[PDB]
């Protein structure tokens, strides 16, 4: 079947949880600080604020 | 020049996955 | 045979008028989909397993026991009741040396009398109120509620106050007027 | 709704999984056999056949 | 409300992958 | 910016001191 998702899925869906500095890897991080001058990828992840 | 200068230098701290912090503490 | 883990029930909040009943599946919960292949399955339906944990544990450290959904009646133990501290008010007059002046004195509204009392008699008590759900408790005692292998057995044994026109004193539906 | 595809997405639109006497309720099949000789019920949900 | 945006920058080259 | 009144510093030229001779 598979009928639902519920609660938890607001700090899935990154509405409730981190920030997109928290829940990325600290690889992509580190890129995304060093590449941000010709290349952006901020605006490609979610940022909750409760 | 006419002079104001006034408290809140700086930003407010506020871990911004939240908008808070504490009262202080006793 | 399988059914999963089901849409948790909530009870309706009904306004004041009444005795709360009745309840429906969620509407927080339900998607768009033909777009999440397999590996994004996995995570929706233990998130979801992982929700039905923390309902099951909203039961049993903020409701109380009962053998009834909804018991139409809560005892006076049962409801909080809201009872503030004693009230104790000063008297100012002393009423035997008013009697003993007004002879010949007269008085505009402490100086002739030492006395002063107080009265209390515990100004904050009542007969213990014991109608329908608390004033702090719908959300304590109605936290939502999972129903895991749903309408298996006999009628004795459905919640059939999950319906909201079910009376549960006849134990009877009746036509809404 | 969750948000089955491939293999799942066939069991719950059941084109594919298990039978409407298997992932009905007990009391609804017990239900619609009893009145189902003035009042149908079985046409109403779907059967996979593979 | 009218406003809703949580879409903004938060920002051998390398470390290690 | 929105400002309309000068910093001062609150400190003043060269914080490095020289012996007397």
């Amino acid at each position: 079947m598979a009928t639902p998702s519920m609660l938890p899925q607001w700090a899935y869906m990154h509405i409730a949880g981190q920030d997109a500095s928290e829940y990325l890897s600290p690889g992509l991080v580190q890129f995304a600080r060093a590449t941000d001058t010709y290349f952006s990828l901020g605006n490609k992840f979610r940022n909750p604020t409760v | 020049d006419i002079n104001f200068s006034s408290l809140a230098p700086r930003h407010g701290t506020r871990p911004f996955m939240g908008t808070w912090s504490d009262i202080g503490t006793s | 045979m399988s059914k999963e883990i089901p849409t948790p029930y909530m009870w309706s909040y009904q306004p004041q008028m009444g005795l709360a009943a009745g309840a429906a599946q969620d509407y927080s919960t339900r998607m768009n989909w033909l777009s999440a292949g397999p590996a994004m399955i996995s995570r929706v339906n233990d998130i979801r397993a992982h929700r039905n944990q923390i309902l099951l544990e909203q039961s049993a450290l903020t409701a109380t026991p009962r053998n009834h959904l909804n018991p139409r009646n809560w005892p006076a133990a049962l409801v909080y009741q809201e009872i503030p501290q004693p009230t104790t008010v000063l008297l100012p007059r002393d009423a035997q040396a008013e009697v003993q002046l007004t002879n010949s004195g007269v008085q505009l509204a402490s100086s002739f009398t030492p006395r002063q009392a107080v009265l209390t008699l515990e100004s904050s008590s009542s007969q213990p109120r014991s109608g329908g759900i608390g004033t702090l408790q719908f959300v304590e005692e109605f936290t939502p509620s999972v129903y895991f292998n749903p309408f298996s057995g006999s009628p004795g044994h459905y919640p059939d106050e999950f319906i909201p026109n079910f009376d549960a004193i006849s134990e009877s539906v009746d036509g809404y007027d």
